[PDB]
């Protein structure tokens, strides 16, 4: 029971987000629809935590489904791109059609059993993972907590990455 | 990349 995915964001073995090779088809179509409607999307002003909408990714310049995580100053907010998993600060918000708000997030928050983490406590694991953003990893979902976060085992080319926390 | 933008 191992599914292909890609680690898009890493904050540790306790907090990271991936993109299941399964949901890619849906995600692409989402992006397609968002790119064509973008220009004509209305301005978004209800700026408060948890507010769903469409924010502009400073790097891409493209708008994506986002959730306001923290309201800062000068109309700048830290937002979380639900279909990716990374956050950013921006000032560009446009409304998200209800039709396009129905789908589920396309990036899944995961973590490894904390009970099996660190034998040497590897912070170089961050490096090992980031060095391979362009690569395909594998996960076996042990469960999904009431929060939506999967508890998982991480694999790279058949090898369990936890092995990178010990000798 | 992945479902990003063009």
């Amino acid at each position: 029971e191992l599914h292909n995915c890609v680690v898009v964001q890493f904050d540790g073995p306790m907090s990271f987000y991936v993109q299941m090779e399964s949901d890619v088809p849906a995600l692409e179509q989402m992006t397609d629809k968002l790119l064509d409607a973008e220009q004509d999307l209305p301005a978004f002003s209800d700026l408060k935590e948890g507010a769903l909408c469409v924010a502009q990714f400073p790097e891409d310049e493209v708008f994506y489904r986002a959730q306001i995580r923290k309201v800062l100053d000068d109309g700048k907010c830290e937002v979380h791109f639900i279909d990716f998993g990374n956050n950013a600060v921006t000032q560009q918000f446009r409304q998200l059609p209800e039709e396009l708000a129905k789908p589920a997030r396309y990036s899944r928050h995961c973590e490894l059993d904390a009970s099996t983490i660190s034998k040497c406590d590897a912070a170089l694991l961050q490096s090992f993972i980031d060095t391979r953003f362009s690569e395909t990893f594998q996960v076996e979902i042990l469960a999904t907590k009431g929060t939506g976060t999967h508890v998982v085992r991480l694999f790279y080319q058949s090898k369990n990455i936890s092995e990178k926390l010990q000798e | 990349a992945r479902g990003r933008g063009r």
